[PDB]
């Protein structure tokens, strides 16, 4: 949005996360061995997945690959889950530790409101594209204003993800959810995962290439098991 | 307990909670109309599981009954779940305004745990007779034989009547509804989400009649008693 | 942890 | 303490 200060000509170009493709091309360039068995395509799907098209810390993931083995990359997949950005932080080309180093700063520059909302979006799906009301439930305050916090989010750091139709719904990616994760307080968590049960419940009292319809969004459970996880986390 | 200090001649007389009879009688007694309707005698069977028979807390209530009505009694029972004890403390011929007075301090004595234990309690249902283990899975402890539960809530008991022991048909404890109303607003609005929760993971695993073990893994026959605290520690 | 006790 | 330092 600093191009707002700008009266002119101004033009952009938009660095989008590394698609698949790339990613594969980026590991072939250093020399990783590619996939054969369908759960080792699967397990780089699942790198690929977790670090939502990102160079800074695929290198990361190289760098602390040791051994090269597709093994001991997925021991690195867990690491990932059950540790976040922190499990595969690492001396890397980039002047950052790890990418929630970086995204910190991202976080602290931001409205007050709007860190407030990204503070939230944790008790979400990642990689899951989501309705403006279905976000309503745990963004703070006709709740339009949602999608302005949210547009101003994905605008200031490109922490979340735009998509205008079939309906106006938006998404959070993988390395900006576990940057939340391990960040948020963990009581927030729980207090987010609480805040939208109820929610839903309320919605439920006024009675794939698919978006979720206005008939079924009464039970988030069909995301339960991340849902679980989540809860796993926070009340320990 | 002081009386495991006690080397002599020591005999006991337990006073227990006014049964469902003489708390009528006690109405009676201090010139209350009695019911006609029949959500009118509820509303008094709901008083009297409300205040789990208690002589103070039901004084405190006709004194705070004012316009004498059944109807503003209901008033009161409403009072009760939505602002606690808070809704009818009154001027009694109790030294209280209120039982929370009380059983203050009756839960600063407890030993450290004992209070942990008691605090975390709340998440449960009121009025109903239920398991150790299903004890086990919001009660703290320092392996596999949880029976250090059943010490904590028997001490529990026996130390201001907090709880309630019932050896058969099987090892189960109960929490009664003051005391439990006790808690509700005065534990810390997390530990009450965070026992909610904590209850949820253990939750899966692999009326008069005690809820069996082909049963155990859906407390969500208690779920009316569970809304009510999900609603109520997100305000 | 208890509103002062109680 | 909601987030971290910040």
């Amino acid at each position: 949005e600093i191009s707002n200060a700008a009266s002119q000509t101004c033009e952009f170009i938009e660095v989008t996360s590394l698609e698949i493709d790339e990613c594969y091309d980026f590991l072939e360039a250093y020399g990783m061995p590619m996939p054969v068995g369908e759960k080792e395509e699967d397990v780089l799907n699942k790198t690929i997945e977790l670090s939502s098209g990102n160079p800074a810390t695929l290198m990361m993931f190289f760098k602390s690959c040791e051994p090269k083995t597709f093994e001991k990359m997925a021991q690195l997949n867990n690491k990932l889950e059950s540790r976040g950005l922190v499990g595969v932080e690492c001396i890397t080309p980039y002047s950052y530790k790890s990418l929630a180093m970086a995204l910190q700063r991202c976080v602290e520059v931001l409205s007050d409101e709007d860190r407030s909302a990204l503070a939230f979006a944790v008790v979400m799906p990642p990689g899951v594209d989501i309705p403006v009301k279905l976000w309503s439930c745990v963004i703070p305050v006709l709740d339009d204003e949602v999608a302005d916090r949210l547009k101003r989010l994905s605008k200031r750091g490109a922490l979340l993800s735009g998509k205008r139709m079939p309906v106006l719904t938006f998404k959070i990616d993988h390395i900006i959810h576990m940057f939340l994760k391990h960040v948020v307080d963990a009581q927030t968590i729980a207090n987010g995962i609480s805040i939208l049960e109820q929610r839903l419940l309320e919605i439920g009292n006024n009675n794939e290439t698919v978006i979720r319809p206005e008939d079924f969004p009464k039970f988030m459970q069909l995301h339960q098991k991340f849902y679980d996880s989540l809860k796993n986390f926070a009340c320990c | 307990e002081i009386s495991n200090a006690a080397s002599q001649t020591c005999e006991f007389i337990e006073v227990t909670s006014l049964e469902i009879d003489e708390c009528y009688d006690f109405l009676e007694a201090y010139g209350m109309p009695m019911p006609v309707g029949e959500k009118e005698e509820d509303v008094l069977n709901k008083t009297i599981e409300l205040s789990s028979g208690n002589p103070a807390t039901l004084m405190m209530f006709f004194k705070s009954c004012e316009p004498k009505t059944f109807e503003k009694m209901a008033q009161l029972n409403n009072k009760l779940e939505s602002r606690g004890l808070v809704g009818v403390e009154c001027i009694t011929p109790y030294s209280y305004k209120s039982l929370a007075m009380a059983l203050q301090r009756c839960v600063e004595v407890l030993s450290d745990e004992d209070r942990s234990a008691l605090a975390f309690a709340v998440v449960m249902p009121p009025g109903v007779d239920i398991p150790v283990k299903l004890w086990s899975c919001v009660i703290p402890v320092d392996e596999q034989l949880d029976d250090e539960v059943a010490d904590r809530l028997k001490r529990l008991s026996k130390r201001g009547a907090l709880l309630s022991g019932k050896r058969m048909p099987v090892l189960t404890f109960k929490i009664d509804h003051i005391i439990h109303m006790f808690l509700k607003h005065v534990v810390d609005a997390q530990t009450i989400a965070n026992g909610i929760s904590i209850l949820e993971q253990r939750l899966l695993e692999i009326e008069t009649v005690i809820r069996p073990e082909d049963f155990p893994k859906f407390m969500q026959l208690h779920q009316k008693f569970y809304d009510s605290l999900k609603n109520f520690a997100c305000c | 942890m208890f509103n002062f006790l109680g």
